[PDB]
């Protein structure tokens, strides 16, 4: 067994834990709860409704829904202090980003084939840059690929390690001469700010993934 | 060692109930005191379509 | 190590989410979008 | 005013000064340079063109 | 109509009613969801002015 | 120049301004309407609280 | 050998600085949003997001460079 | 529970599920290539 | 709107008002502005030179003496000005420099008048432009 | 040979910076979008596309000396 | 181990001028702050805890500068 | 001996960072076409292949930087 | 140990320079303070605590980081 695949367990308890306790037997009103997952699909509906902008803009709205939660939930465990790394495993994270931009090269294919390489030339330019505007397309077509998800993890990856070792700071700042009890309340008000900091790079950047490939959706399914 | 970001998380979490749980308190109620009043004007609107 | 045990448990979960979000927890709160629009519009 | 050519009628024109130009609120959505006392030149202008106005 | 009346009068849930009340009440409201996951017409036309979207953007 | 500082009113810049395109008119085409447009024959008198006078003089 | 350590305690000293081009860069963002705003208060919500998610694109820049100081320390 | 609905994720999310696929035998590749470091 | 709106207007003879054009070229505070189909609601005051309207037609030049372009939110350009002008038949040069000699002996005199001559002298060499 | 890894970590250390004015400069075509739309709000979804592009091509700028550092790690 | 140390203190030192972007940011930040009451006076009130918002987490990637000159100092 | 492919490694770490102009430079080229095409919706069309003219040749050139390194590395 | 203390005395050289911005960014406060009453002259001294908290709060970091110049000394 591994605590990894019992954290994405958990996960799913807690999915499950998101809509059958919230609706209070099919209720039109509401709740409290409901509330929250409402105005969740509403920021992603009006969100994808301008970002692909499509006719057929809702048929991946569920996949950009769905990608988009996983990240969401996934900090919000990590979160605790006594936890260990849900999505800083950047051979996963990584590899899905890979998974995502092979779906979309292979949809732009099947959508569009040879036209889909019409994607190379963005405007008309004179000559003596036309292939070079291509190449850097080229050299700028795997790093569409490469960087958003390594841009994620490594988010996550460096905030909770820093967690781990400024709480070193407070094994090695409470553990020298007992004035250090005096003035010692900035370290503690440091990595508040530094949990203010973690909300934002789990919660604002699953949502710069969810965007990122949002445009992503557009390239590929869009040729310009 | 980690208990003292459990320390912190806990502050952070009493400044949530101090702070944020209020907000969204009244966030939800008003939301919620919006939707019920125009459901229940809609339809007592039509009701008085009804009787028109 | 567990390149195969993270990314073959993430594969199942992805696809699981997939089909279950898709199936289930977009369209329960369509109805309350439909629910509320028709009873508005009468 | 001259409602009609059978009737008429004594009317008042309030004339905002430029004070007011840039204290106003829907005033930041016109795009305005700080930099050329273009309020404290457009009130005059208004000026100017409300007295041609309630000559003619 | 006076019927109509008096059933409008004592049988008002406006607090407490099911939407499954709902599509038992009317299955055009179940028809109009499955169609509108099918087609993918995932906006809901109408349904912001009256009922906000109330998102965080 | 430095007319609102010393000389004239926005209004009245480009009034000296009007009175210098139609001072620099061709004289075929500087029409009666053109000279009774800079037919300045307004006159102001300054009264007082006391409704005092000053000058009518020429604008 | 026992400059190997050394050479990765400096080249992770040398790498760190890279969150300068976040710290400052974020700012104008900033600064841009009180000129979304100053100029334009009604449309501040609009760019409520549409700022900070250009906060989150420059700050993980920043966040890209320590911890490829982290790698060279560990 | 929850009422399922036929949402298409066969006829439209074939795709990704092949890129998936193609994923697991690339990563059979890495770890039967460089899974001895 | 497709083109614009615009509303070129005097005191003795509003021109346009409303005309469908493509591009506007006015002399402004911050120098010849070129203004297409659509623009920011923008306000600025206009510095006495050559306006070039460029429509669905050719392009028109006249003079102006100054005044304001207000660009309407509607897509509707308002010039609000004082002076129209022919292609150069107004222009005459002799009307020009022999009054231009006279304003520069008043830009001499008290300031009152000094401003204005000079404003004078400004303006008569912008229209050398317009002599060309 | 227990100098030459040691030059490559800090030839890495070198090689991490060059995200610094891409990671300024990305949010400066941010604080022009902050001034594209609270000057001309309906433009906000024309050039929110293409400015999203020249984020991207910023990245294009100040990302590959990042895996430098990485090449040159190993 | 003669030399260690000695290069840990000296990363910590090249480690510490990143904050730089501190003492320019959140400072020219406040710059438009005062340009944002100047040509918009009643928005000051509006602005400021934004500007706070726009002061607090524009501050705190300097410190992750310091902290690694918190770290190679000591540890 | 052990420096010349050392020395190397360190010239392709200080000879990779050039980008970091780029990544302030086409920035702009992006950005004063934010607010440039802010200021004037329909010169669109009318710039984006001259800025993107305006880009390209201004962006090649901190490509050559790394190319000096790539040559360097092998 | 003849090297390690005046690696100390060099790295509290190179501690040093992180003024250069905090004076830089000061001078841009007390730029705009100016620009700001030159077109708002009768909000002068309540934009001014304002302005001088922030001076105080954002020129105290190149003040640590000197202070941290100061600690590398000893």
């Amino acid at each position: 067994l591994t605590t990894f695949s019992l954290y994405t367990i958990i996960v799913l308890l807690v999915i499950t834990s998101l809509y059958t306790l919230t609706n209070n037997n099919n209720k039109i009103i509401g709740s409290r709860w409901l509330i929250s997952q409402e105005a969740i699909y509403d920021t992603i509906m009006n969100m994808t409704k301008g970002q692909i902008g499509g006719k057929n803009w809702g048929l991946y709205f569920p996949m950009i829904f769905t990608l988009f939660m996983f990240i969401f939930i996934a900090n919000l465990i990590s979160m605790i202090p006594y936890s260990f790394a849900l999505s800083a495993h950047l051979v996963f994270i990584i590899s899905l980003s890979i998974v995502i931009w092979l779906g979309n090269t292979i949809l732009g294919l099947y959508k569009h084939g040879w036209v889909f390489f019409s994607l190379f030339v963005p405007a008309g330019t004179p000559l003596p840059l036309v292939p070079l505007l291509v190449i850097i397309e080229t050299l700028s077509y795997f790093a569409r690929a490469i960087s958003l998800g390594l841009r994620l993890g490594s988010n996550i990856l460096a905030g909770h390690l820093l967690m781990v070792i400024l709480a070193g700071l407070t094994f090695n700042f409470m553990l020298i001469n007992l004035f250090t009890l005096v003035f010692g309340f900035v370290p503690l008000a440091m990595i508040l700010a530094i949990m203010m900091l973690e909300f934002a790079i789990g919660i604002i950047q699953g949502y710069v993934w969810a965007i990122l490939t949002a445009s992503y959706l557009k390239d590929a399914v869009y040729l310009h | 060692d980690e208990s003292i970001l459990l320390l912190t998380f806990l502050g952070f979490t009493g400044l949530v109930a101090k702070y944020l749980a209020p907000a969204y308190k009244d966030f939800a109620d008003a939301r919620m005191k919006k939707v019920s009043d125009v459901l229940n004007a809609s339809r007592n609107k039509h009701v008085e379509a009804v009787k028109d | 190590f567990y390149f195969m045990n993270q990314l073959t448990y993430g594969f199942l979960l992805m696809i699981t989410l997939l089909i279950l979000f898709s199936q289930f927890f977009l369209p329960m709160i369509l109805r309350l979008y439909v629910s509320r629009l028709f009873i508005s519009k009468l | 005013d001259p409602v009609s050519s059978l009737s008429f009628e004594p009317s008042e024109k309030p004339i905002f000064n430029a004070k007011t130009i840039e204290q106003s609120p829907s005033f930041g959505k016109f795009e305005i340079d700080t930099d050329a006392n273009v309020p404290r030149d457009l009130f005059e202008y208004t000026l100017a063109n409300q007295m041609l106005t309630a000559m003619a | 109509l006076q019927s109509t009346l008096d059933n409008i009068q004592s049988a008002r849930p406006f607090d407490e009613l099911t939407v499954d009340d709902l599509t038992k009440i009317k299955p055009e409201i179940d028809a109009k969801v499955e169609e509108m996951v099918k087609k993918g017409k995932w906006d809901v036309p109408g349904y912001k002015d009256r009922f906000g979207n109330l998102n965080v953007m | 120049s430095a007319w609102r500082k010393a000389g004239i009113s926005y209004a009245a810049y480009l009034n000296v301004a009007a009175q210098a395109i139609r001072s620099s008119l061709k004289t075929e085409l500087q029409t009666a309407s053109v000279l009774n447009r800079s037919q300045t024959d307004a006159f102001y008198t300054q009264y007082k609280n006391g409704t005092a006078a000053s000058e009518p003089t020429p604008i | 050998m026992q400059l190997v350590l050394a050479a990765k305690y400096i080249g992770a000293g040398i790498s760190t600085i890279g969150l300068l081009g976040a710290g400052i860069g974020i700012a104008i963002v900033f600064a841009a949003l009180i000129n979304g705003v100053s100029r334009n208060p009604s449309i501040k919500d609009t760019v409520f997001p549409m700022a900070i998610l250009g906060f989150a694109l420059s700050e993980a820049t920043g966040l890209f460079c320590l911890m490829v100081s982290f790698l060279l320390l560990f | 529970m929850l009422k399922r609905f036929p949402t298409p994720i066969l006829k439209v999310y074939w795709p990704f599920f092949v890129a998936g696929a193609a994923v697991y035998y690339g990563m059979s590749k890495a770890a039967d290539l460089s899974s001895n470091t | 709107s497709s083109g614009l709106k615009l509303q070129f207007a005097l005191p003795h003879e509003t021109l346009y008002s409303g005309s469908e054009v493509t591009q506007v070229n006015l002399p402004a505070k911050s120098g010849r502005i070129g203004v297409l189909a659509n623009h920011v609601p923008t306000v600025e005051q206009l510095l006495p030179g050559v306006v070039e309207v460029m429509e669905g037609s050719n392009s028109k030049k006249f003079f102006i003496s100054g005044g304001f372009a207000t660009v309407q939110p509607d897509s509707q350009l308002c010039v609000t000005a004082i002076e129209a002008f022919p292609l150069e038949s107004f222009s005459q040069e002799n009307i020009k420099n022999l009054l231009a000699e006279a304003k520069k002996n008043v830009s001499s005199s008290d300031a009152r008048e000094a401003a204005e001559a000079a404003i004078q002298v400004e303006v008569l060499e912008n229209l050398q432009s317009v002599l060309k």
